[PDB]
């Protein structure tokens, strides 16, 4: 599904 | 452009005038009332600090919450951070608004890069983050330059500005916005560490000249905080110009690293023709110049970042933002201990740091092309 998740200090777009 | 994505950018923008603001007054702020350079530094150190420390449970809280919400929240914060800090008479409460200020802008910024990344597609994902990195250092450069201005009249009211600009974009944030784990292992690492130093030094050198330019000309030359103002705005001016239209043209007859090195070049020797200048026309027109040098250097670590990291620009995004606030904490910190042990040490202390990027600069670029 097109959403972004949080890891440390950035965002990173789901596969 | 869908305004979302502009009052998405007005809130970075707000973010970092507030972040600048204090500079204009600095000296008569603490230099009145019986203070040092020490907490001076220590004072933009804390902001910026603040923000480091909460940007982590900042960005996590809003993805498992929300976005705009955090964003909301974060904003009102931030306006109520900044209309403390018009109201205190000592050093603590001083302190405490600038924490509160730094956690405002590290649970906002999160939420902000969330929701650009969620709607801007692949087409726009460096686009996007070069205009955020843009009004990033328009805010940085621009927030004492209007901070000086109306600080004349009324001298205790930048931060009244300041908290009535924030509701406002509080209030427009909320009405118009429609929006109702292993990764690291793989990477080396070996490739990342030289732009990452080159950030912290663009950071360290901007925000330590920053600080120690306004305490530096009252005490010499005894400047009012509009001819801070004037210098800081007139300065930022001519770089964004240059920049915008002359940085095409220099690509094409150089390398990213030579022109970085030739750019950190330029700025150290505009540095000791500052140091050497004596006069208030002189040091007014030196502003220019050093803000001609500072401005080149900060897109082409964005490009160099964008080229480097491929598919992954978030990894990139967050590492610059990371570092930029670890040069923002660490520079004006060391700035005031230094123009605490003498006057011309912070200078010192910049020349230092641009001709320790222009050495790795030079080793990197060795390294590769050997």
């Amino acid at each position: 599904s097109v959403e972004n998740h949080w890891y440390y200090f950035y965002w990173y777009m789901s596969p | 452009m869908n305004k979302q994505i502009f009052v998405l950018y007005f809130n970075i923008f707000l973010i970092f005038l507030g972040i600048g603001l204090v500079i204009p007054v600095l000296p008569v702020y603490l230099k009145d009332l019986g203070l040092t350079g020490s907490d001076l530094g220590l004072l933009v150190a804390a902001f910026a600090l603040s923000q480091m420390i909460i940007s982590p449970f900042g960005g996590t809280l809003a993805d498992k919450l929300g976005k705009k919400l955090i964003i909301c929240i974060g904003l009102i914060l931030f306006s109520v951070s900044e209309f403390m800090f018009a109201v205190g008479h000592n050093f603590s409460v001083l302190m405490l608004s600038r924490v509160i200020g730094g956690m405002s802008a590290g649970m906002v910024m999160p939420g902000v890069t969330g929701l650009i990344a969620d709607i801007s597609p692949s087409h726009q994902k460096a686009k996007n983050f070069g205009y955020m990195s843009a009004i990033i250092n328009s805010g940085f450069i621009l927030g004492p330059g209007i901070g000086g201005f109306m600080a004349e009249v009324s001298h205790r009211m930048p931060f009244y500005f300041a908290g009535a600009l924030g509701i406002l974009a509080f209030i427009m944030s909320i009405v118009l916005i429609h929006d109702p784990p292993q990764l690291l292992t793989k990477i080396n690492w070996k490739v990342f560490i030289t732009p990452v130093i080159l950030t912290l030094v663009l950071s360290f050198g901007l925000s330590a000249f920053e600080t120690l330019y306004s305490l530096y000309t009252a005490d010499k030359v005894n400047y009012s905080p509009k001819d801070i103002s004037i210098a800081i705005t007139g300065g930022g001016i001519f770089g964004a110009l240059f920049q915008i239209y002359f940085f095409d043209k220099f690509m094409k007859y150089f390398s990213e690293l030579t022109f970085i090195a030739w750019s950190l070049l330029y700025s150290v020797v505009v540095l000791i023709l500052l140091v050497f200048a004596n006069d208030y026309w002189s040091i007014m027109l030196i502003s220019f110049v050093v803000f001609i040098g500072f401005d080149m250097i900060r897109p082409a670590i964005t490009n160099y970042f964008s080229n480097i990291a491929g598919e992954r620009q978030g990894f990139a995004g967050g590492l610059n933002s990371t570092f930029t606030s670890m040069g923002n904490f660490i520079g004006p910190l060391i700035a005031g201990a230094l123009f605490d042990v003498h006057i011309e040490a912070p200078i010192y202390m910049a020349i230092g740091v641009s001709l320790a990027g222009v050495v790795i600069v030079l080793i990197e670029k060795q390294h590769r092309a050997k």
